[PDB]
């Protein structure tokens, strides 16, 4: 059994309170006074009982890594970051973000990006195409030449529409 | 056996509500004291375990039990910033003007640590704003020395 309790410390024959979560130590207790503690600053935090002389700074949410502030910290909790709109988490931890990619020509959007997932792209199957690099555009169907009383003069691809033309 | 007293103290530190209930039912001393004169009630008051505090009061814990520094559970709860625990201790008959070994009341401790809402509740429950410690200092004097202006102002105005 130590000379003081778990949430205390010993100095000059006195059992002084540790500082509480959200406070840092300025001055030791004495016979005449309990421990002098000072609240953490507004952009600072300390989550534990302590004898530390500085608080932790709230986390910076760097715009240059695609982050914004989801939720401002408190005197006992850190700031929480999330991805900017148009960006998604690099991994489950979400320590940085990456811009949503575009489906290249030949490929179309199957599922649009969110803050936790990149764009899911599919190769344009037969009867469909995509001639743009885009993060929104689905595969579009090939033009029906026969609705216009024309024939297929040039075949469609994953990347190009059919070119219609007259019969021979 | 006072084995059960030591087990009850550990359960209350660990916040293990189910272990507290089952140790009480086994005939543990509710007022078991550790080396520093902390009861289970003092420990729960410090760690902010409200359900443990209420179950300890219901089983007959001494609301005004003093530790080796003369701190009651109200001193501890007030010092530590646990508002709901302070309210519950007051309902259960805690002495609002009980003095520790420095002559600090719970109001002194709340003022010193910047717990405004706890200051307001203690005043409503009849705390002595003019209470002096062994060095002559009031709660207002403490709040001002600690830089808690807001609380210093309330205490000057309650005087
Ligand atoms: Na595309």
């Amino acid at each position: 059994p130590t000379a003081c309790r778990e949430k205390q410390y010993l100095i000059n024959s006195q059992c002084c309170s540790l500082c509480q979560p959200g406070q840092k130590l300025v001055s030791d207790c004495t016979e005449f006074t309990e421990t002098e503690c000072l609240p953490c600053g507004e952009s600072e935090f300390l989550d534990t009982w302590n004898r530390e002389t500085h608080c932790h700074q709230h986390k910076y949410c760097d715009p240059n890594l695609g982050l914004r502030v989801q939720q401002k910290g408190t005197s006992e909790t850190d700031t929480i970051c999330t991805c900017e709109e148009g960006w998604h988490c690099t991994s489950e931890a979400c320590e940085s973000c990456v811009l949503h990619r575009s489906c290249s020509p030949g490929f179309g959007v199957k599922q649009i990006a969110t803050g936790v997932s990149d764009t899911i792209c599919e190769p344009c199957p037969v009867g469909f195409f995509s001639n743009v690099s885009s993060a929104f555009e689905k595969c579009h169907p090939w033009t029906s030449c026969e609705t216009k009383d024309l024939v297929v003069q040039q075949a469609g691809t994953n990347k190009t529409d059919v070119v219609c033309g007259p019969q021979d | 056996g006072s084995d059960l007293g030591k087990k009850l103290l550990q359960a209350a530190r660990a916040g293990q509500l189910d272990e507290v209930r089952e140790l009480l039912k086994a005939g543990a001393d509710v007022n078991a004291k550790d080396t520093w004169g902390f009861t289970p009630l003092h420990i729960a008051a410090e760690s902010g375990h409200l359900e443990i505090v209420e179950v300890l009061l219901k089983a007959g814990a001494d609301v005004n039990a003093k530790d080796v520094q003369g701190r009651t559970p109200l001193h501890i709860a007030a010092h530590s910033g646990h508002l709901e625990i302070v309210e519950v201790l007051l309902k259960a008959g805690a002495d609002v003007n009980a003095k520790d070994f420095r002559g600090w009341t719970p109001l002194h401790l709340a003022a010193w640590s910047g717990h405004l809402e706890i200051v307001e509740i203690l005043l409503k429950a009849g705390a002595d704003v003019n209470a002096q410690d062994k060095s002559g200092k009031t709660p207002a004097d403490l709040a001002a020395r600690a830089g808690h202006q807001d609380i210093a102002e309330v205490l000057q105005k309650a005087a």
